[PDB]
């Protein structure tokens, strides 16, 4: 007796069993087992767009409800999310493009609580942010815990986003005469000590 | 994983063991022997050629040559063909065993005559031209279908090279790309009687030795009888 | 001076395939004449090796009713003890149910040991009767059925009451003959006085009449299992038992 | 660096992180946080017929491709497999019915390996099986390792069922006039020691 | 007496040891060996299949099925059916014997081929398709009728699968169902000559192993050719 | 090499590692997402988004920079022990297969460079094997596959 789903029997029996659990001499794969986190705490390929000369300076060049997006069936995750209710955990997004060094110019990625609310959008750095700068860098990562109002997320009917990465142009994206006006941007996110909650077979 | 990335151009980093995501021990094989060790691969004796006599006392002279020009059934054929071109030298005594088929009661000889040598024309049915006692002087036997059917002798790493070679170009693929020659002459095959085929197959021998590897003939080489 | 001379034996080039010895194959088709390890992998572990296996695993033989109908002492089944034995058929798909411990006889000239016959009861809680299980010593092929169920109990048997907690009684036959084994004749055209298959019969009485309420099935019936203990069989045969029409 | 999906960058630059892992000194939710057997080696309901006093001896009152049966939406296992190729495992089978005790008769169940071929009906107890009997017992359990001809069960396109788990009448069910003529029946299936490899997008 | 009651229906009590009446110890059986280790028994090689050249040049190809399906001659037959389907899963190396009837002085070749690769149309006989290159490569064995007239060799567990099995349903049953194919091409057989019959017999060997017992073939399914 | 070798067998196993080189010149910019679809030698894949693909195992690769070759270990991963060389059977069947799966080269980044530079960057796929092993000799000169 043990796990979940009981069992109350007054016509009781023994159970039946043969054979025991064979480890194969020579395994027929060698990667490792599925598990809690092979499945859920891996990288995943969240949203993509374009970033060009067009582009504004401040222009949000993405805001997404990462959670939200991760709930998918598009994503493996989704296998563990999408049989528990509620849920915590910590996330690591990883940001990056492609700017041939002919481009310049920067964009700025934060991981923003819940809503950007009215705040000034000159002080994103406080959020936990990757500054992009295409003489330098063209990738960033950031790792955070849970932060919200509520001890779990709610996948099937969510109350609010619990994380909103904003992506907006920190310095307008200029080039020469010539060179390619763009530059494709992506997106990956992962989920950090999942603690999944609550089995259910809803499924909105 | 840093295997997962380097420069391939430099001949140090590219011996960096690659890895790119996690895996597990592999295991043990269920099988005893290694199916890749050369010696016991090419341990399976593999086909190289096959003529037919047609007249009575007569003899057919085939030349064990690695040229890859050479094309079959005069030359190399099948695996051996292959096999012999993965690498530039060869040398060592190889274990030949030819099968006999049809014929009965035809009394043969066999000798195996060193690169350089006075032989009878190659990749042809005649009448012999050598002095009996010349034959049997490089070192014969003799054997008769009824009783046999089959004869497995080795032969021997007798050349003034060093080692032999398939890959070369007309001069040296004349002289270095051969090993040595065979000859077979019945004897007593009235044709009145039924056909009579020789299968010769090849292989190679724990003393045989496998020098510097080439690159693989491409798939239009690799030709078959 | 080479001398090593052999004289060719009898039985030149003779094949023989009677045992391993010499139906072991003289050479290899694999490579390097290789060999293979052992591997439970996809196998759970469970290695056979004896066909014990088989003949010690109650099959379904046969299937008997016990009606209320039935006085006492009437004969309800009779079934010879030889583990070439079973009468249970499927209509379609059409299949003649053989059993574990038969299947493996089957390909036997003879056999000895402990038949165990396993009856279960599927009545229910209120009905309440009692069967007498008695064997009779002797071959396949004694009349029996001149025996008073008084006369019976002369002979090694025994009583079972039907209502209850429990459902099975085992009925271990001894190995009783005036022959080391028996032999599986069912082959042969007809039959021999001495070439016997089975140790004797085995019968099923009304101890005592089925008794029940109105509101219960009038009857009660009985699976019949087979399998054997201290069995031993030697000999090799093909030959696949037909069912025993009882 | 680890786990799947491994990413190389030439212009690399360090990871920014903040806080770290909260453990809640008041946990919001009391059960086990999901893991692979959590949602994957528990009990599922697969099957469920009736047994009547029509079903003549021997009579197959269910067969089930017990694993096939598995791989399906209704059950959260499918979240695990549904992202998986390959997959090894045991399986524990659990049978119940409810006959009333004025019912009498039984069933017979067995986890035949591939398919029943032409085994005789009357041996079924050769394999793993769990006999029911109206007058004593009404649920019987079963437990197998991986029995299969290949070195795991491919879900997305099987080759031939892994188990075919078969309920056959063992002794016509009869009763007296008044009675129930009838018993539903259901049947509890899990996994064990499941063993998952190789992660795929793919759904057929 | 206590095992001669007990309730079945539960997996622990019916393991109880059964005892009705008062036994003493059956003793020593009188012959050295037990027949009943399947090792020792089907080390007695059966009776598998035979067949029949009736033009010369030519070939057959039978495959070693476990297949209840396949009914014989196409198929398993006699004893080998009803043993392979005693249990579930089969795999390990087969010392197989192949009996030569009625002709003479017939040169002869057969090869082994793994499962799931090049091989003339099964239960054929028709005139090889196949490289004589590809052929010998699986490694092949020639003889001859009136040298011998049986060849005893093993043959290997080959194949991509951990085991294999005869009750399956087709798809499996079509894959999953065979251990490997045999091939025996004549040659040098005028017709003119008395008919060529081939008888094969398969024993286990003990490197052979035999996973889960199933419920053996019901009568009706045991056929015999 | 490897094709070449294997050619001569009847199965295989192991991680097989494809080599991937660029050439391209120090003012490009992109990157290639290099996924593993863990199956058998014939499955629609084109029904894949890059999106999707992560789900795979699967690795991503910035052209531009001072280092030229990513290397992709796929992992033995198949119901099976081995894998056959089924390249000689006339068909294919259900089972029988020759590959573990498929690999995909997905457009992760676009590539953006100035206009003095070629319009694209071309790439070799060198492919060996680690911890691989053959068994079953047999003959056939593996012919190309014209993807
Ligand atoms: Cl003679």
């Amino acid at each position: 007796g043990a796990s979940y789903f009981t069992s109350v029997d007054q016509s009781s029996v023994h159970t039946a069993e043969v054979g025991s659990h064979q480890i194969e001499p020579l395994k027929t794969s060698v990667d490792k087992p599925g598990s809690k986190k092979t499945q859920g705490e891996k990288f995943f390929l969240i949203h993509s767009a374009r970033w060009l000369t067009t582009h504004a300076l401040f222009h949000e060049v993405a805001k997404l409800d990462v959670v939200k997006l991760l709930y998918n069936e598009q994503f493996a995750v989704q296998g563990l999310l999408r049989y528990h209710t509620y849920a915590r955990f910590g996330i690591e997004i990883q940001v990056q493009i492609n700017p041939t060094p002919f481009q310049q110019g920067g964009l700025i990625c934060a991981m923003v609580p819940g809503d950007q609310s009215y705040g000034s959008i000159a002080s994103l750095t406080v959020y936990p942010h990757g500054l992009l700068n295409c003489n330098i860098n063209n990738v960033v990562r950031i790792k955070v815990p849970f932060i919200y109002t509520r001890g779990a997320y709610h996948f099937k009917d969510p109350q609010y986003p619990v994380w909103e990465l904003t992506i907006r142009v920190w310095s307008e994206l200029n080039i020469g005469t010539g060179t390619s006006a763009y530059t494709s941007l992506n997106v990956l996110a992962r989920f950090t000590d999942l603690e999944l909650h609550g089995l259910t077979p809803l499924s909105t | 994983p840093v295997g997962a990335i380097t420069t391939i151009e430099d001949p140090v980093l590219a011996k960096k063991v690659p890895e790119t995501f996690p895996e597990l021990k592999p295991g043990e094989s269920r099988h005893t022997s290694d199916h890749m060790s050369i010696y016991k691969f090419m341990g399976r004796s593999h086909f190289l050629c096959t003529f037919t006599f047609n007249s009575n006392n007569k003899e057919y002279t085939f030349p064990i040559t690695l040229s890859s020009t050479s094309n079959p059934p005069h030359g190399l054929p099948s695996t051996l063909r292959w096999f012999f071109n993965l690498f530039q030298l060869y040398r060592g005594p190889l274990d030949l065993t030819i099968i006999i088929t049809g014929a009965t009661d035809v009394d043969g000889m066999a000798w195996f005559t060193p690169v350089g040598l006075a032989v009878d024309t190659p990749w042809v049915e005649k009448e012999s031209a050598l002095q009996i006692d010349y034959k049997t002087a490089l070192g014969a036997v003799r054997f008769n279908t009824r009783r046999t059917g089959n004869i497995q002798i080795r032969l021997p790493w007798y050349s003034y090279l060093y080692a032999v070679s398939g890959a070369l170009d007309g001069l040296g693929d004349k002289t270095d790309s051969t090993f040595g020659l065979v000859s077979i002459q019945i004897a007593n095959y009235n044709h009145s009687d039924e056909y009579l085929s020789f299968s010769c197959y090849l292989s190679v021998t724990e003393q045989s030795e496998f020098y510097f590897p080439r690159a693989p003939l491409n798939s239009n080489a690799m030709l078959s009888t | 001076m080479m001398r090593n001379e052999t004289r060719v034996s009898t039985t030149e080039n003779v094949v023989n395939l009677s045992n391993y010895e010499d139906a072991r194959a003289k050479m290899s088709f694999a490579l390097d004449q290789e060999d293979w390890k052992s591997d439970p992998s996809q196998g759970g572990g469970i290695k056979i090796t004896h066909f014990t296996t088989w003949t010690s695993i109650p099959t379904l033989a046969a299937q008997f009713p016990f009606n209320a109908s039935d006085s006492v002492g009437q004969q309800i089944k009779v079934i010879p003890v030889d583990p070439y034995f079973f009468q249970m058929t499927n209509t379609n798909p059409d299949q003649k149910c053989i059993t574990a411990l038969a299947s493996i006889c089957q390909m036997f000239c003879f056999w000895r040991g402990d038949l165990v016959f396993d009856f279960q009861v599927f009545p229910t809680k209120y009905h309440s009767g009692r069967l007498l299980f008695c064997f009779v010593p002797g071959n396949e092929l004694i009349d029996v059925t001149g025996i008073t169920l008084k006369q019976a109990t002369t002979a090694p048997c025994a009583v079972m009451d039907i209502a209850g907690v429990q459902s099975t009684l085992r009925f271990r036959v001894p190995w009783i003959s005036d022959t080391p084994y028996r032999v599986n004749r069912y082959t042969k055209e007809a039959h021999q006085k001495g070439e016997y298959t089975a140790i004797g019969k085995l019968i099923v009485y009304c101890y005592n009449r089925l008794t029940s309420p109105s509101n219960v099935a009038h009857h009660v019936r009985v699976n019949v299992y087979l399998s054997a203990i201290n069995l031993e069989c030697f000999a090799p045969l093909y030959h696949a038992m037909d069912v025993t029409t009882q």
